[PDB]
């Protein structure tokens, strides 16, 4: 009955929050302003658990590595084992003194699936290792006021219908009803997404329980003032923990990359089986009995199996996850490094995710001209000019005027992340004054203030009178701030250059288009103003003591404005830029405001400039936005308030009718559903983001991108790629290596497609033809497990042929990572010629040593036979068991040569899919000494002292290394005209049947 | 006779070939 | 999504029909290319190799010791009484011997009385063909006595006291080199050193040598060899229907009801040993006439 449970955490969260103090004390049970006894509190404590989520599921180690031994691709290899071992029972009981050759190849290839199951294994659990290396944390205790006095506990030890107090610094313990709160401002960005601090009332003031103010998050931190409530939810009942065990709860699905698997394993076993099939069949058509058609059967399947592939694909896949490891790209899974680039729409997040949740100075309005000060993460940006007296007064009156300090380690930090006490403007304005003006610590010391007037509930505005210490004017200095609207009812005086001028509206008309500027983009504003007050009428000894009128409230020098915005991450523009560039629809998801949202989009990329939205079409006209046509408009905003009255093709129209989708106001519950939505299209989905209510959207996607540090835990954990940096670029640099590798693992799995044609053709032909073994088991493995595992693995590192950041997605339903082109090209064409190379080698030996190549058919029933030691040659000469014998392995072990000499050129060719090999050049150095180690390797295996004794590889005799070079000179000349051809004629021949 | 090949000569070579081209090819990826 | 067989706009099995006769006649064309370039690469290499001599000779050093009841475990097993039991032996028996009777080697123009005692080497110039077919010495199967009869179509042989008589690999070129008069310990042997290729057989350890009692050979002349009257050989094609030598051996006290081992070793200077190849100028048998 979980299905009944999953379903009723998808459902959007509700609450009685909206009910009378009496009601809510009635219905819980307890006292305003004193809470409950501590017996009482004890007994809900050991009543449903303590205030803490319930652990996530731990995963045993030995289940997991159980995992890595099994899959699909080690499926296949452990079928192919346990057919070993079947035939090999077959050919033990049946046959006097049966081959050791399919138990020697039973346990090898058990042995492989082994051992990657081991590398792939240390491989994530080093990710996890890495990432268990990060939990930090901290325990933090609640005040919880209780039978009338306030107490410190563990925030394991809250229960339910108690109150709560938190001061500003203080994270909420559980979800509260506020009751009582003097200027409380909590930060909500972690759950709902919100990016300024939504202050929070006692009063009811919105029916949704996220938007209103009477309820305190769990998970959510106090910004500033102090605030009392009662404990509505505990534990896992709260939102966030519903959130989170919704996010474990949810399902992962299947990667592009073993999608691509299984259909490489389905073509695989579908040739494999068709030819063991047909060959089982001519074998019994033929001569043999059921027995040994049986045995056949079996061998040509199994034969058709890459062992090697497992091993080499799994490192290929290691190595780029290795780069992605390097840049503090941390993939928590070892095949999630691929799902970037088959990634065609990015639901990224806004706030923490996309900007860099927090408050900064934006724009300013001095001298009637907007100056933008550097918003970037790191400060790298332009500055403005600050070398006039407007920006020396401003710049004096947000240091002075105002409850922003540093604290006590600031010091070896940068002027951005360091920590600053009070209001989060207030600290963006410090930041800006420590910043683009010297320091605050002196500067607001050397003018001493007398006296104070903090911002007040209604008519907002915030003064200060303060000593001037000027060699020129002893006059005190008044300085004062607030909402725009507030200050322009409170001056006369305006400052240009230094000098003062009368509120004229010419002037004063351009700062209200100017404050419509700023404010329309999404930003806060404030006004800044100064007045110098004449040290006549109060000298330097009166005391302005706060109660009466002292200050000019009016007549006052206005200096300029001073907007601020949660800004962008640094390259989180050129970053979206660059997905759109690769083909990629971005996607804007989160639970702000619209207001902000649409704003941040035009900043990111995500809204091209030009485009207009259904609602600015008819703001443009003049016209109600229900006559527009939404065809019009390439561009749109979904409201989450909307989006709940939706139905599923009403959001499938919305996707495909709008290129430029920004969702707003999107419950955590309804980012799944846009995830979902995305995906229901067919296409790859990847979700960029770092609240609690990216957990969901990141679990469900294809891909989870997470935050290394301004992301919640919660989703950090539910995605499947981390970065450790938060650098927005990585995603760019994801989805290069993606196609990078998949492109690359294209070659490296074609090239040890290409080798199986002549590993398998010498048994066919010794079926058929009835004539010597031309190469034997032992030989195979030193091919598939030996020499060619360096060159496979050097085809990984191979570079771009053409720009893959230009090219759109891939389709999933149309570029298939192994299609008919592949096998056409390997299995068709390239192995065909190495197979014919190798039978070349093999005559050659043979009609050398005495017997013709004619002389050698239906030769095999003599020849197999250990007693007939006087087998006839071409020559008349009579051959023991051993000596001829001795030609079959010193013919196994030229073959194997052979097999080397034309993988040279095989690895050359598919070194490069469509450019030339002197285009892309031999500069992969890697795959350099892949030929070189490959080559010195067999050669060491035919001369090693013993080899003819231990792995019956006899020595060569020197011609025989030449037996196959026109060959591979022809493998090579072939496959360069071929791409020649797929250059000159990118048509549809020799592009759409050879270029796979 | 030419019923006797020298396969030790042969079989030499193959080894110091095996060994000069593989200690080329760690020069080869050691670029310094 | 596995239906795609065809379809109203033209596609099977996958493909068109347009397409699937373009990928044939291109596969049927690339084929037929890359078999006419293996089969003229083939001819090269059939152009490099003579018609009189093998290239590489030395995987054949040590000559093999053959014997004539091909036995699917070189054992001899059968019953004295049942005729039915060694018909498997007589069978091979007679048919190796079929080529030797008086009336296949009946023209003068390709066989060469070589003669009734055993003598030096006959080397017939080189193995060129600027001569014509050489000649191939004569033997008559009276050489192996005991072991031959002048029986009918059926040789009648020995049921009690079994004959197999021994062959040496026929090897082009090969010019047998029997052991120096200085013979290191060789089992008492006929003196006639000089123009025969010894072949002794024993037991293999304490058991096999003394359950076989008495041991009779036969060959050219009453010698347990091969002459070297009979090499070299030069090859099929220059000597056609060639009769390598023979030379019998029989056990005449047996230990019946009892498998024993007998080990027959050739010896001389060009005639090598294998401890893998237990044939390489050695021979094994395991006989056992159970009654
Ligand atoms: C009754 C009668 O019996 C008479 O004896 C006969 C009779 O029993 C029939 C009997 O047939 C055997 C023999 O040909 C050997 C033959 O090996 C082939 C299949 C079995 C082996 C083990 C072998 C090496 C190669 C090996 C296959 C088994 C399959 C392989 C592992 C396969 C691979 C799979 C892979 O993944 O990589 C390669 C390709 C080929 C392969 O490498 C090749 O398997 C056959 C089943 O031969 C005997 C000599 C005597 C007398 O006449 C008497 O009266
Ligand atoms: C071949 O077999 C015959 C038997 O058919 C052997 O002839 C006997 O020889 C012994 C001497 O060894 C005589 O005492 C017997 O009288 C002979 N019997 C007959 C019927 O002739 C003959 O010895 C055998 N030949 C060899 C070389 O062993
Ligand atoms: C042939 O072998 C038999 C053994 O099968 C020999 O005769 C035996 O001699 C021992 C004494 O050494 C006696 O104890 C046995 O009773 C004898 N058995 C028979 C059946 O006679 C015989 O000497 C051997 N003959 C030759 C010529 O080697
Ligand atoms: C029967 C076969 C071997 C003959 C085919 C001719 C081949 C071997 C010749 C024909 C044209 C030649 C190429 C012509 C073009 C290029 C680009 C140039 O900037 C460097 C030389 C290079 C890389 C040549 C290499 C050898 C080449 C491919
Ligand atoms: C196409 C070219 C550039 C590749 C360069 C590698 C070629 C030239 C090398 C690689 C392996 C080499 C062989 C290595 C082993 C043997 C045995 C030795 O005792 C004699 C030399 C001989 C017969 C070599 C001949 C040259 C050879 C084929
Ligand atoms: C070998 O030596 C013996 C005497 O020891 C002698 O009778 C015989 O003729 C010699 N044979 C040869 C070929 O020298
Ligand atoms: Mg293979
Ligand atoms: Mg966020
Ligand atoms: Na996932």
């Amino acid at each position: 009955k979980e299905r009944d449970m999953d379903e009723l955490k998808k459902e959007v969260s509700m609450d009685d929050h909206k009910l009378s103090l009496d009601e809510l004390h009635r219905k819980y049970g307890t006292d305003l302003s004193r809470g409950l006894t501590p017996a009482r509190a004890a007994e809900i404590l050991a009543r449903d658990g303590p205030n803490a989520l319930t652990p996530p599921p731990t995963t045993p180690e030995w289940v997991k590595f159980c995992r890595q031994l099994f899959g699909g691709f080690s499926m296949l290899l452990w079928i192919g084992a346990i057919l070993c071992f079947l035939a090999y029972g077959i050919q033990a009981a049946t046959e006097e003194e049966p081959q050791n050759d399919n138990l020697y190849l039973g346990v090898v290839l058990s042995a492989v699936v082994i051992i990657t199951g081991c590398f792939s294994y240390y491989q994530e659990a080093k990710s996890s290792k890495i990432m268990e290396s990060f939990k930090n944390m901290v325990p933090q205790q609640a005040l919880v006021i209780r039978n009338g006095e306030k107490m410190s506990i563990n925030a394991e030890e809250v229960v339910v219908g108690d109150l709560v107090e938190v001061k500003g610094g203080d994270r909420i313990p559980a979800d509260l009803r506020i009751i009582s709160a003097n200027g409380c401002k909590v930060d909500n960005s972690s759950l709902t997404g919100e990016s300024e601090p939504q202050t929070r009332s006692p009063d009811f003031t919105n029916e949704n329980p996220l938007e209103t103010r009477n309820i305190a998050f769990f998970s959510t931190n106090c910004v500033e003032g102090t605030a009392r409530g009662i404990v509505v939810y505990t534990g896992d009942r709260t939102v966030m923990g519903r959130i989170a065990t919704l996010a474990s709860g949810l399902e992962g699905g299947q990667t592009p990359i073993a999608a691509e698997i299984e259909h490489f394993i389905h073509i695989i076993t579908g040739v494999a089986v068709f030819l063991g099939v047909s060959f089982f069949i001519l074998s019994l058509i033929l001569e043999y009995t059921w027995l040994e058609a049986v045995i056949f059967l079996i061998g040509i399947i199994v034969a058709n199996v890459p062992e090697g592939l497992l091993a080499t694909v799994t490192v290929c896949l290691t190595l780029t996850a290795k780069r992605m490891a390097r840049k503090n790209c941390l993939v928590k899974n070892l095949e999630a490094v691929e799902t970037l680039g088959s990634t065609s729409t990015i639901c990224s997040d806004k706030t923490g995710t996309l900007t860099q949740n927090r408050m900064t100075v934006a724009h300013m309005w001095s001298d009637n001209q907007i100056h933008e000060a550097d918003t970037t993460e790191n400060q790298s940006g332009v500055s403005f000019d600050k070398t006039s007296a407007t920006w020396l007064a401003l710049s004096r009156i947000a240091g002075l005027c105002n409850r922003a300090v540093f604290q006590a380690n600031q010091e070896n930090l940068p002027i951005l992340k360091r920590a600053v006490a009070g209001d989060a403007s207030e600290s963006a304005l410090l930041k800006c004054i420590e910043l683009c003006c010297g320091s605050v610590k002196e500067m607001r010391e050397r003018y001493t203030k007398i006296v104070e007037i903090p911002f007040n509930s209604t008519n907002k505005y915030q003064l200060s009178i303060h000593k001037n210490p000027n060699t020129a004017e002893p006059r005190h200095l008044l300085v004062m701030k607030g909402a725009p609207e507030r200050i322009l009812d409170r001056c006369s005086s305006i400052l240009i250059h230094g000098k003062e001028q009368p509120l004229d509206e010419e002037l004063k008309d351009a700062f209200q288009n100017a404050y419509l500027e700023l404010g329309g983009l999404g930003e806060r504003v404030l006004g800044f103003c100064h007045l110098f007050l004449p040290d006549e009428q109060f000298p330097e000894g009166f005391q302005f003591d706060t109660d009466d009128v002292n200050f000019p409230l009016d007549n006052l020098c206005f200096v300029g404005l001073i907007s601020m915005i949660d800004p962008p991450r640094a390259a989180v523009p050129d970053a979206v830029g660059k997905c759109r560039s690769a083909g990629i629809k971005v996607i804007m998801v989160t639970g702000d405001h619209p207001i902000t949202a649409k704003a941040i989009a035009k900043g990111v990329g995500i809204i091209s400039e030009g485009n207009e939205t259904v609602e600015d079409i008819a703001a443009r006209l003049n016209i109600p936005v229900s006559q527009v046509n939404p065809r019009d408009a390439k561009a749109c905003v979904v409201h989450g308030s909307d989006l709940k009255d939706m139905t599923s093709e009403q959001l499938d129209d919305i996707l495909k009718y709008h290129t430029e989708i920004v969702f707003a106001r999107t419950s955590p519950q309804q980012k799944l559903i846009i995830v979902e939505g995305c995906q229901r299209q067919g296409a790859i989905v990847a979700v960029t983001g770092d609240g609690v209510n990216d957990s969901p959207a990141s679990k469900k996607a294809d891909i989870g991108v997470a935050m290394g540090i301004a992301g919640s835990d919660v989703s950090k954990q539910a995605a499947d790629m981390i970065l450790l940096d938060d650098n927005f670029a990585s995603i760019v640099t994801g989805v290069e290596e993606g196609r990078l590798i998949f492109d690359n693992l294209k070659k490296s799995i074609a090239y040890t497609l290409t080798s199986n044609i002549p590993e398998i053709t010498p048994f066919l032909i010794f079926i058929i033809a009835n004539i010597p073994l031309p190469l034997g088991t032992v030989t195979i493995l030193c091919i598939d497990l030996g020499t060619d595992m360096v060159p496979a693995i050097s085809l990984a590192y191979e570079q771009a042929e053409s720009d893959i950041m230009k090219r759109q997605p891939r389709n999933p339903k149309t570029d298939k990572l192994v299609n008919e082109q592949l096998i056409s090209m390997a299995y068709g064409q390239i192995g065909m010629i190495q197979a014919l190379g190798g039978f070349f080698t093999y005559f050659v030996i043979l009609a050398e040593n005495g017997f013709l190549p004619i002389h050698l058919l239906g030769l095999r029933v003599n020849w197999d036979d250990r007693w007939i030691n006087d087998v006839e040659d071409s020559y008349g000469q009579q051959w023991t068991y051993e000596q001829r014998k001795i030609v079959e392995f010193t013919c196994h072990t030229p073959f194997f040569v052979t097999i080397v000499v034309v993988q040279w050129a095989d690895l050359v060719i598919c070194k490069t899919r469509r450019n030339s090999v002197f285009q892309q050049g031999m500069k992969n150095k890697i795959l350099i000494f892949g030929l070189f180690e490959e080559t010195a390797l067999a050669a060491f295996l035919s001369y090693c002292p013993g080899m003819g004794v231990a792995l019956r590889m006899y020595p060569l005799k020197p011609t025989w290394w030449f037996c196959a070079f026109p060959y591979s000179l022809l493998i090579f000349v072939y496959d360069e005209v071929r791409k020649l051809i797929i250059r000159r004629r990118p048509g549809g021949w020799v592009e759409k049947e050879t270029y796979y | 006779d030419p019923f006797y090949y020298d396969y030790e000569t042969v079989r030499n070579g193959g080894l110091i070939f095996a060994a000069l081209a593989f200690i080329v090819g760690l020069i080869i990826i050691l670029s310094k | 999504k596995k239906f795609i067989w065809n379809s109203e706009k033209k596609e099977f099995l996958g493909r068109t029909g347009g397409s699937w006769f373009k990928i044939l006649l291109f596969y049927v064309i690339f084929y037929g290319c890359l078999a006419g370039i293996f089969i003229g690469t083939i001819q090269v290499m059939l152009l490099t190799i003579s018609e009189f001599k093998p290239t590489y000779q030395d995987r054949v050093a040590p000559p093999g010791l053959t014997q004539i009841p091909q036995s699917q475990k070189t054992e001899i097993s059968f019953r004295p009484n049942d005729p039915q039991s060694y018909e498997s032996y007589v069978v091979s028996i007679v048919r190796f011997l079929e080529k030797y009777k008086d009336l296949a080697q009946k023209d003068d123009m390709i066989f060469e009385d070589c003669g009734n005692v055993p003598s030096e080497l006959k080397e017939r110039g080189e193995y060129n063909n600027e001569r014509g077919e050489r000649k191939v010495c004569r033997f008559r199967l009276e050489w192996l006595g005991n072991c031959s009869g002048l029986n009918d179509e059926t040789y009648g042989y020995k049921d009690g006291k079994p004959c197999v008589i021994i062959k040496l690999n026929r090897v082009l070129g090969f010019k047998p080199k029997p052991p120096k008069n200085e013979s290191l310990e060789t089992y008492p042997v006929m003196k006639y050193n000089p123009y025969v290729l010894p072949v002794h057989c024993t037991g293999k350890r304490d058991e096999d040598k003394e359950k076989v009692g008495t041991m009779e050979y036969f060959g050219l002349g009453g010698y347990p060899g091969f002459p070297l009257q009979y090499y070299p050989y030069y090859g099929k094609l220059l000597q056609p229907k060639y009769l390598q030598p023979l030379m019998a051996v029989q056990f005449t006290n047996l230990t019946m009801d009892t498998e024993i081992r007998i080990e027959c070793k050739a010896y001389g200077e060009n005639i090598g040993y294998s401890e893998k190849d237990r044939f390489q100028g050695r021979f094994d048998v395991k006989i056992e006439v159970k009654s």
